[PDB]
């Protein structure tokens, strides 16, 4: 899910960058820093959209790098536990359908998606469909999936979804 | 403002900023003053704390919480 | 190994802040002693 | 110890307003444009791109003002602001949609009155044909 917060970062500022107008290096390192990568308690920071203000820089002892305090306004996208989302198939495999909510990818087990279903090799592209033939779900397909939990690895989230709550699937 | 901390620079004050410069002109930091053929680091900080153009700025922290910048240029240091 | 720490060292805890022989003080005494002259 | 479907999450998201994933789309394009443009920098992050695909695909209305409109027309009821993102995103088509998809509609909803809110939902989203 979506949000607009604001967050606190510690710039660690080298010294070779105390020339002239040293807040504008600050200002461009915490476009690197905190965009692009995915902390575990907020989510995927995807964008960031103005910076609030930027505090007094302290020099650490002994270290020599300045520790810059500065406030950002930015968007992240933080999986709920519980949580009923569209999602995208990039790819299906005999374990179950694999599934991708925006920047990170969800999997969802065989046990999860509903009986009627059954995996079929033979079908190019691959796609897990019912006897009945009513609904399909192939790759690159919007599906709605529910969350039952996520887990955090390697400073990445990974979600497990499922299909057995009503509503979910095609529509 | 309102400052009520003795105008003069501590020894450990001007120990702690010539030795912190120091470290940051070790690290490719730019010099304010002319440089005239000082290699040694710590003679590049000693004539900029002469100079009054060290950039670093003093933060004394009061023992009631409370805390006054101070200026390295500002302070009256002892030579 | 630091240069920070090493700076205030050299500032403020040196031998020359911080404060004779006895091998010197007893020829101190004979030194500026009226009968002594130095060619 | 968190669930959406309860509406319990860290204290620090409560302050933060939800964002559609059409409205989304038009954040990450302003920040497209100034660093495409107005600045020299490195390419976009893959996270962002992946994102971007991600708002584009299924972005439910074309402009500000439809967005604007459907902001506005949720933010008129008691609707809690995790929900106001979920509906609108979601877009459940009838009201038992909705309350099964989100549980917490069914606390504070009746089954009339929301349907009246989905269909509003209906009229302002459109498709690309």
């Amino acid at each position: 899910m979506f949000y607009h917060i604001s967050l606190e970062h510690e710039i660690l500022l080298h010294p070779r960058y105390f020339g002239p107008n040293l807040l504008n290096t600050v200002k461009q390192k915490l476009f690197t820093e905190v965009e692009g990568t995915c902390t575990g308690k907020y989510g995927f920071v995807i964008a960031v959209t103005t910076i609030d203000n930027i505090g007094a820089g302290v020099i650490q002892p002994g270290r020599g790098f300045v520790l810059y305090p500065v406030k950002y306004k930015a968007i992240v996208f933080r999986p709920f536990k519980g949580e009923v989302v569209d999602a995208v198939v990039t790819q299906v495999n005999k374990v179950g359908l694999f599934t991708e909510i925006g920047p990170m990818s969800c999997f969802i087990s065989r046990h999860s998606i509903p009986s009627e279903m059954e995996f079929d090799p033979n079908s190019n592209p691959p796609c897990y469909k019912t006897m009945d033939e009513d609904i399909v779900i192939q790759q690159d397909d919007e599906i709605r999936l529910k969350i039952v939990g996520t887990r955090v690895d390697k400073n990445d989230i990974f979600a497990i979804g499922s299909l057995m709550d009503d509503y979910l699937g095609l529509v | 403002q309102k400052r009520i901390t003795t105008p003069y620079m501590t020894k450990y004050e001007r120990a702690r900023v010539l030795g912190t410069r120091a470290l940051q002109i070790a690290m490719c930091a730019p010099v304010m003053v002319e440089l005239e053929g000082e290699t040694d680091p710590l003679l590049i900080a000693m004539k900029e704390l002469k100079a009054r153009k060290i950039p670093i700025i003093i933060r004394r922290y009061l023992p009631d919480g409370s805390y006054e910048d101070w200026g390295v240029d500002e302070l009256i240091i002892s030579d | 190994q630091s240069l920070e720490t090493r700076a205030e060292i050299q500032e403020l805890a040196m031998v020359p802040r911080m404060i004779i022989v006895q091998d010197t003080l007893t020829a101190v005494r004979k030194f500026t002693k009226r009968d002594v002259f130095l060619e | 110890e968190e669930d959406a479907s309860q509406l319990i999450f860290p204290k620090e998201f409560e302050t933060a307003e939800t964002l559609l994933n059409s409205e989304v789309h038009m954040l990450l394009e302003h920040r497209k444009q100034q660093n495409e443009s107005a600045e020299d920098e490195q390419e976009l992050s893959e996270v962002f791109m992946k994102t971007l695909n991600y708002t584009a695909r299924f972005s439910r209305f074309k402009n500000r003002e439809t967005i604007a409109s459907v902001r506005s027309l949720l933010l008129q009821k008691k609707l809690h602001k995790f929900e106001l993102a979920c509906l609108a995103n979601l877009c459940p088509e009838t009201a038992e949609e909705s309350k099964a998809l989100i549980p917490s509609l069914e606390g504070r909803f009746e089954d009339e009155e929301l349907q009246q809110i989905l269909d509003d939902i209906q009229t302002k989203r459109s498709f690309q044909y």
